[PDB]
RNA sequence: CCAUAGGUUAAUGAGGCGAACCGGGGGAACUGAAACAUCUAAGUACCCCGAGGAAAAGAAAUCAACCGAGAUUCCCCCAG
RNA sequence: UUUUGUAUAAUGGGUCAGCGACUUAUAUUCUGUAGCAAGGUUAACCGAAUAGGGGAGCCGAAGGGAAACCGAGUCUUAACU
RNA sequence: AGGACCGAACCGACUAAUGUUGAAAAAUUAGCGGAUGACUUGUGGCUGGGGGUGAAAGGCCAAUCAAACCGGGAGAUAGCU
RNA sequence: GUAACGGGGCUAAACCAUGCACCGAAGCUGCGGCAGCGACGCGCGUUGUUGGGUAGGGGAGCGUUCUGUAAGCCUG
RNA sequence: GUUUAUUAAAAACACAGCACUGUGCAAACACGAAAGUGGACGUAUACGGUGUGACGCCUGCCCGGUGCCGGAAGGUUAAUU
RNA sequence: AAUUCCUUGUCGGGUAAGUUCCGACCUGCACGAAUGGCGUAAUGAUGGCCAGGCUGUCUCCACCCGAGACUCAGUGAAAUUGAACUCGCUGUGAAGAUGCAGUGUACCCGCGGCAAGACGGAAAGACCCCGUGAACCUUUACUAUAGCUUGACACUGAACAUAUGUUCUAACGUUGACCCGUAAUCCGGGUUGCGGACAGUGUCUGGUGGGUAGUUUGACUGGGGCGGUCUCCUCCUAAAGAGUAACGGAGGAGCACGAAGGUUGGCUAAUCCUGGUCGGACAUCAGGAGGUUAGUGCAAUGGCAUAAGCCAGCUUGACUGCGAGCGUGACGGCGCGAGCAGGUGCGAAAGCAGGUCAUAGUGAUCCGGUGGUUCUGAAUGGAAGGGCCAUC
């Protein structure tokens, strides 16, 4: 970062933002991951057992990434509008 | 010993940016100038610093016009 | 040992999807009354680090 | 210089203010101007206050 | 004046040495910061005291997060 | 050798022989190459075991936003042509 | 009598020449000053490094002194050669 | 120390004009050879072209000691 | 007299004499985290510091500045509360 | 003048001739009274000057005696050294040549001598500059700090009087006396006197603090220093696109303005001539000439009459969110911008307005302040703090 004594870029620019502690304990689940859990119920615990999310993840969201082709019950997780359509299209249920 | 001069300002990069017959997009600066050395013709706006810029896509046209024989820039769209 | 992040750079740059870096613009901390609203408005959104500077930023942020 | 910074505060009670300068000596009367308040999204009276 | 201090004798132990490791009492500067004082180097070098075959630590007035774990020590992660 | 430039009257070497200067560790990025591939790979450790076990982790398959959050979008803005 | 006088020993070091890979890392030779004193000398002792000691020259403190020597931090650092 | 044609010497062996010869380089051509890059064909041929280099970048190698291959192989 | 041992011996240092100033003794002052010790087995005719430098004739004006000494009514002012 | 620059001052003395010397003068560049003034016998390996004597100091050297030098025998170093087949001259050339060019001269090799050259040897120039080198020294440089000093609290108590005064004794001090341990003076204990809640010490605290310590003390520069300069604007240099250097040539800026901004409507300058109360060269009035030679809030340049110049009405577009596109920058940035959304002003309307004829009027980041905004909120609810937006 040394520029010959000219105020360097990483000092002439302002700091911004803060780091969220909540983001560190929030994960995103792909539709591809829904068939990797055992039993066809996708909870926080079943994702952790299948090594999809880390053990300290408290919040998880299913997004429209990859695809799903099994009836999966999703319970206790947020689901995107697209993921919800895809889960329901393949005969699944989104339990809140 | 010493001298009382030794000052100058930064050069302002004025002058013609797009010459006659050049195809420009709308918004393109045609000339930067001090006052209206060139005047805004058809499809050309005059900015607050007398910058002439294209208000339409087309080709730059310089023309001498009117009773004072002033230089106008137009865009032939 | 592990390379150390330049922590000041980590507070100024966030890596984007294609591996560019976003930063906040300079000139919007103070001395604001004299600045035109247009000028300040254009300084509000985050901007990308230029090509000349990416080498300097990447060096500072090996774990970005 | 001579001219001091002031804020023009919205009369709508949004907290929104403009800032400008003022020659306090030549003009001691409070600057009052109708300005756009972007919180209420209306032109309202703004009135001078201290920066 | 009682008494105590003091005195003598006996028994038992200590003393000094040793490369590292260990716990403790003290504790730099060069150097880096492209100068320099905060900061760094570093609780490092060094000095001192003490120990053991190891030492130290250790059996929650500890964490956790409303679920739980269950002393200390050490290793890999967490994470530059 | 150093220089704009050295036969230079600039530097270095009396000669020979021997020795004498881009390394090592770890991290990171790029290239090549090999394996496997939407996966890849394990660390400590266990194991006499270069095996085998160990997937704790790490990287990747999603981004946007300061963040909550939303998510093939998102942020901006009362709202975007 | 005397920090009295002249002058050896003794203590010193003003001038000159020599010497300057010396006879000698400070001398020799010819002259020179003090020579009962604030003199000189033997033996032993004490003062220790930002410290000593100094009739003071930054002098001297083991041929070293505007901060001794030895070992260590140590491969200090060296945008210089 | 001649010392203000490089010298000898020159009355042209000077100068001007014109013309034709010739000399003259690692330039160009000829002959033989090597390599880079690119075509066009089938790693080979044919053909075009390129090959002065400091800092410096890229490519490809030689040799040295040591380990395996090697209780092999060479060696009184 | 002393001095730059080893390029300066002098007009430099010291000196008796002078003055200012501190110091009442567990002295001031100095060496010491301290205990102590020097000052001194001294006691203001003494001791320390400073300047001047035998002797002779002398040593003028300035207290605004900077110190030092004395004052302390009033202003300002720390921890503390 | 141990002081006097000018200066060898001037005058006198001394010498044939005297920048020195001695005596004066005062015009003291820049003496002066204990960082003493002026004298002063004696003293001095002290500085200056003169004279007698004396002489190889010299005119100007000669000879001699010894020790080397020289030759023989024995022993036997050294610095230096890219390699040498190691001439002169004139030129050339990293600019002063044994080595290049041209030319001249020159058989090969010692020995004694001499030092003009080999930019000879010796020592990585000590001067000079540079390095964001060092050291030590200085101080009313900065920051600390030992020491000294202030007060508060602690060790630290009791009466009486009105936070202070007095008295007391029992803490505490004693480097007073005496007694014992003791063969000891140190030390401890005991007794007694004197002090006495003072002193003194700890913690905290204000002052003082080159006594000591760590450091800082810019760069450009026809060497450095001194002076000047350092950012921004305008012109010229600048070679008819842009850009373009110098301690090149000339000037400006670090603002102003709620109107000097917006818009609508209107208007047109300097200067002079002729006439006219005071009134003059120049005031205002009238006519004409003239045609921007004026004007522009402030430099210069480029603009400006459809004025951008001058006057008036109404006003707040000196709006908020954005922004196709483009200019200009290594970058940070900076600039120009139609159009879109919302809401506004002026105009009958077309329209125009996101400050000002344009180009100077400026300061990154950090740190912190203020207002807004539940974005975040370390068990949870809050809060603190942080973020975001506005702003200082
Ligand atoms: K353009
Ligand atoms: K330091
Ligand atoms: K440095
Ligand atoms: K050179
Ligand atoms: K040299
Ligand atoms: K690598
Ligand atoms: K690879
Ligand atoms: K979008
Ligand atoms: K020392
Ligand atoms: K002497
Ligand atoms: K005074
Ligand atoms: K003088
Ligand atoms: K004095
Ligand atoms: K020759
Ligand atoms: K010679
Ligand atoms: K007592
Ligand atoms: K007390
Ligand atoms: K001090
Ligand atoms: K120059
Ligand atoms: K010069
Ligand atoms: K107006
Ligand atoms: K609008
Ligand atoms: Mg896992
Ligand atoms: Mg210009
Ligand atoms: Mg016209
Ligand atoms: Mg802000
Ligand atoms: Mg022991
Ligand atoms: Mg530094
Ligand atoms: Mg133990
Ligand atoms: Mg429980
Ligand atoms: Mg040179
Ligand atoms: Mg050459
Ligand atoms: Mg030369
Ligand atoms: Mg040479
Ligand atoms: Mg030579
Ligand atoms: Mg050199
Ligand atoms: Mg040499
Ligand atoms: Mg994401
Ligand atoms: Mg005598
Ligand atoms: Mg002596
Ligand atoms: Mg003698
Ligand atoms: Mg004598
Ligand atoms: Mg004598
Ligand atoms: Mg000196
Ligand atoms: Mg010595
Ligand atoms: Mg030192
Ligand atoms: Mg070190
Ligand atoms: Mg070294
Ligand atoms: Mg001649
Ligand atoms: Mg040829
Ligand atoms: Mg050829
Ligand atoms: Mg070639
Ligand atoms: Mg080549
Ligand atoms: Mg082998
Ligand atoms: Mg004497
Ligand atoms: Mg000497
Ligand atoms: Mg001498
Ligand atoms: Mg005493
Ligand atoms: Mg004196
Ligand atoms: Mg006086
Ligand atoms: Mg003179
Ligand atoms: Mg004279
Ligand atoms: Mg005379
Ligand atoms: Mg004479
Ligand atoms: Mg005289
Ligand atoms: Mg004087
Ligand atoms: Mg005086
Ligand atoms: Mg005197
Ligand atoms: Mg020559
Ligand atoms: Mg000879
Ligand atoms: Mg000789
Ligand atoms: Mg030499
Ligand atoms: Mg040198
Ligand atoms: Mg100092
Ligand atoms: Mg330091
Ligand atoms: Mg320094
Ligand atoms: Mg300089
Ligand atoms: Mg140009
Ligand atoms: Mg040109
Ligand atoms: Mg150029
Ligand atoms: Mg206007
Ligand atoms: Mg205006
Ligand atoms: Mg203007
Ligand atoms: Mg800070
Ligand atoms: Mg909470
Ligand atoms: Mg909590």
């Amino acid at each position: 970062g040394f520029e010959g004594g000219q105020m360097p870029l990483y000092r002439r620019l302002p700091k911004f933002g803060f780091t969220s502690r909540k983001a560190a304990i929030t994960a995103e689940i792909r539709l591809s991951d829904l068939a990797k859990v055992e039993g066809g119920v996708v909870d926080l615990n079943t994702l952790k057992a299948a090594n999809i999310i880390g053990i300290q993840i408290e919040f998880a969201k299913v997004i429209l990434a990859g695809e799903v082709t099994t009836p999966v019950t999703v319970r206790g997780l947020r689901v995107t509008k697209g993921a919800r359509a895809a889960i329901e299209a393949a005969g699944g249920k989104i339990e809140e | 010993g010493s001298t009382r001069n030794g000052r100058d300002s930064e050069a302002k990069r004025l002058g013609v940016k797009r010459f006659g017959g050049e195809s420009v997009l709308a918004g393109s600066i045609i000339v930067r100038q001090r006052g209206t050395k060139f005047h805004a013709g058809a499809n050309v706006g005059c900015g607050r610093d007398h910058t002439l810029f294209a208000k339409a896509d087309g080709k730059v046209k310089f023309e001498v016009k009117g009773p004072k024989n002033r230089k106008f820039i137009s865009i032939e769209a | 040992p592990k390379i150390k992040t330049v922590r000041g750079a980590a507070k100024r740059f966030k890596k984007t999807g294609k591996g560019g870096f976003k930063h906040k613009h300079a000139n919007l901390r103070h001395i604001l009354t004299k600045k035109a609203t247009k000028r300040k408005r254009h300084l509000r959104p985050k901007a990308m680090v230029s090509k000349g500077d990416l080498g300097l930023v990447i060096a500072c942020l090996p774990y970005a | 210089g001579i001219r001091e910074k002031i804020k023009l505060v919205s009369s709508a009670g949004t907290g929104h203010f403009y800032t400008t300068t003022k020659n306090k000596r030549t003009k001691p009367e409070k600057l009052e101007l109708k300005k756009f308040d972007p919180v209420v999204r209306q032109h309202v009276i703004y009135k001078e206050a201290k920066i």
